[PDB]
RNA sequence: ACGGCUUUUCCGGAGUGUAAAAAGCUCCGGGAAUAAGGGCUGGGCAAGGCCGGUGGCAGCCGCCGCGGUAAUACCGGCGGCCC
RNA sequence: GCCCGCCGCCUGGGGAGUACGGCCGCAAGGCUGAAACUUAAAGGAAUUGGCGGGGGAGCACUACAAGGGGUGGAGCGUGCGGU
């Protein structure tokens, strides 16, 4: 339900490479290397090909980022029916 | 070489023998390259 | 001392002896403290002590040297034992330690206070130090060692008024036998509160089997048991 | 083995060549003696030193600790190296910013290293911009320049 | 809280001191007036089983270890310990 | 074990018997041998349990063997997951 806020922008899960480090394909075209926080590493499961949000690092902002919240299936079907984003991005 | 016979132990470590041919092996490569 | 004298009366007629040594003491053949050693007797009864060096009983002749709790392992859990290790003396020329063990705190310290009377032995006191020779019973009068387990104990003697140069158990039971100034050295690992105390004891033991002369009895001032002023 | 040796009287000097001999292995002398902490001290010897900070950084703690430690990359000024030193304290993190400069210090831990569940840091700050961080974290002091 | 006392120290003077000064020292007048901090508080290791915040977060931690909504161990109050 | 001699070796775990230099060997290899960094244990002997595709002794139709009757396929009664 909460929304992007500030340089956040969405992502879909590629491929996870262990160790708590995901590789998010996100909505400006790029592909990030994306290291998972263990806030919320502890009790969320995450599996490839999801929606979530994702902040890049303040350096290097091109292929480093953290992933803050996990989109459930009724969130992203109700951003799906409101038009904020597409189903080609989700869909790849 | 010389005798550490600590290294013959197995508890957490793989056998000493095979480590001792990978060190060899890795020795070799690093002579050859020395005299090109 | 005074009402030890009339607590020693008052155990003394309501006890049922049962073995000989008990017997000999209840008919009054034996009075002093000092006739039950050397001879091969074997002492089974606590009542002989309390009869007979009523001051053990005082809550300052007794100290409680350690409180250890052990585990043995079960399908169904863990069983949990207390150990309690503890000394006594009378402050004079005798000294007792003994281990107790029991299911709550309460068994094991009394237990183990109860074989403390029962190892009870005499020591000997002097003075040998180089740098005081005063014939007073201070001190060990000669160097003296023990040992238990990896820990080896050296007590030498030292000038009146220094104190006891030793760890926090060797006090408290060279306190407990009547010795005020003392030096040490050690080996092994004293961390071992049970074989600390133990190697403590033994060497206090030893000073019986140091060969002497009618000549060292008076320079060092050597005296068995009581000080007897 | 037999006896120690060598025992005789006019041995003396096998004597003192054993103990020189043998005392090589221990690492406390041989370390003093060639001087290797020295060759290899950022801080020169010093016991504290100033730099300025590059940025901000976070180090998760080991396990099985959780929670993520504040700490700053520096670049020491008397030689242009740089070390990473960490900041004590509740919200200590807000009263630093890029380009200060600061003074640092050992953080304490066995053998003058590291301590704790942050093991790679050796250092910690002191002072920022020549007041005192302790002092800011409880208050009676605020950040000079603004 | 009442009643009394003293003036090392503090404020204002005379002498002595000093190459000249300043300190110091002997007197005189005023008056309890002018004067306490730093660290620690789970064990080692002396000292709280109290209250309010935070909730594997923030933080502490020489070492061992605390913190996962009922924290004697983090932040603050009130107590207490060492110098 | 108690004593009288001489020589060799060791000084927490790893990095490492490695890198660099030297000598020896046709070659394969041998002898000599660090540091940066990393880590709170690594290592020994013995204890109580639990486990073994280790041994022995015993036991059970919620085990087998010898048997009697079935359930699993259909429609329906009822409980559970999912939607
Ligand atoms: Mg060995
Ligand atoms: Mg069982
Ligand atoms: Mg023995
Ligand atoms: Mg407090
Ligand atoms: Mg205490
Ligand atoms: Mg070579
Ligand atoms: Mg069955
Ligand atoms: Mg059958
Ligand atoms: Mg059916
Ligand atoms: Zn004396």
């Amino acid at each position: 339900v909460p929304l992007p806020e500030g340089n956040q922008l969405f992502g879909v899960v590629e491929q996870a490479l262990g160790a708590g480090w995901m590789d998010v394909r996100c909505e400006d075209g790029k592909i990030r290397r994306c290291r998972i926080p263990g806030k919320l590493r502890r009790r969320v499961w995450i599996r490839v090909g999801d929606l979530v949000i994702v902040q890049p690092w303040p350096v290097q902002s091109d292929k480093r980022g953290d992933i803050v919240y996990r989109y459930t299936q009724t969130q992203v079907d109700w951003l799906l029916r409101k038009g904020k984003i597409t189903q080609e991005f989700l869909t790849g | 070489m010389k005798r550490r016979p600590r290294k013959w132990k197995k508890k957490g470590r793989m056998r000493w023998k095979w480590i001792k041919k990978r060190i060899r092996r890795l020795k070799r490569q690093r002579k050859k390259e020395r005299g090109l | 001392s005074q009402e030890w004298k009339e607590y020693a009366k008052r155990v003394l007629d309501e006890w049922q002896p049962k073995t000989k040594l008990g017997m000999l003491v209840k008919e009054g053949q034996i009075t002093d403290i000092h006739e039950i050693f050397r001879k091969g007797y074997q002492i089974k009864e606590p009542e002989i002590i309390d009869v007979l060096l009523p001051e053990v009983n005082a809550r300052e002749n007794q100290e409680i040297l350690d409180i250890a709790l052990t585990v043995r392992m079960t399908d169904s859990g863990r069983r949990v034992r207390f150990r309690v290790l503890a000394a006594v003396g009378n402050r004079d020329g005798y000294v007792g330690l003994g281990i107790g063990h029991g299911r709550e705190v309460g068994i094991a310290i009394r237990k183990a206070i109860n074989y403390a009377k029962l190892n009870i032995i005499e020591i000997k006191r002097g003075c040998g130090s180089w740098e005081c020779r005063c014939r007073r019973p201070h001190s060990v009068p000669f160097t003296v060692e023990g040992k238990e387990g990896s820990v080896r104990v050296k007590l030498i003697p030292g000038p009146r008024g220094l104190g006891l140069v030793i760890g926090d158990v060797g006090k408290k039971i060279l306190r407990l036998a009547g010795i005020q100034d003392v030096w040490s050295q050690t080996l092994g690992e004293t961390r071992t509160t049970v074989n600390f105390a133990k190697a403590v004891f033994n060497a206090l033991y030893n000073t019986n089997k140091v060969v002497v002369t009618p000549e060292m009895i008076e320079r060092y001032g050597i005296v068995v048991g009581r000080a007897m002023p | 083995p037999g006896k120690k040796a060598p025992n005789g009287e006019f041995a003396g000097r096998k004597l003192k060549l054993k103990r020189k001999k043998f005392r090589w292995s221990d690492i406390r002398y041989k370390r003093r003696v060639l001087r290797l902490k020295e060759k290899s001290d950022p801080l020169e010897g010093a016991p504290q030193a100033r730099g300025i900070v590059l940025e901000k950084i976070a180090v998760e703690a080991k396990q099985p600790n959780s929670g993520m430690r504040k700490a700053v990359r520096v670049q020491l000024i008397k030689n242009g190296k740089v070390v990473t030193a960490f900041c004590p304290g509740d919200g200590a993190i807000k009263f630093i910013d890029e380009h200060d400069e600061v003074i640092i210090e050992g953080i304490g831990g066995p053998k003058g290293g590291s301590m704790g569940d942050i093991p790679g840091i050796r250092y910690k700050v002191v002072k920022v911009n020549r007041v005192s961080l302790k002092e800011l974290v409880k208050g009676r002091k605020e950040k000079p320049r603004r």
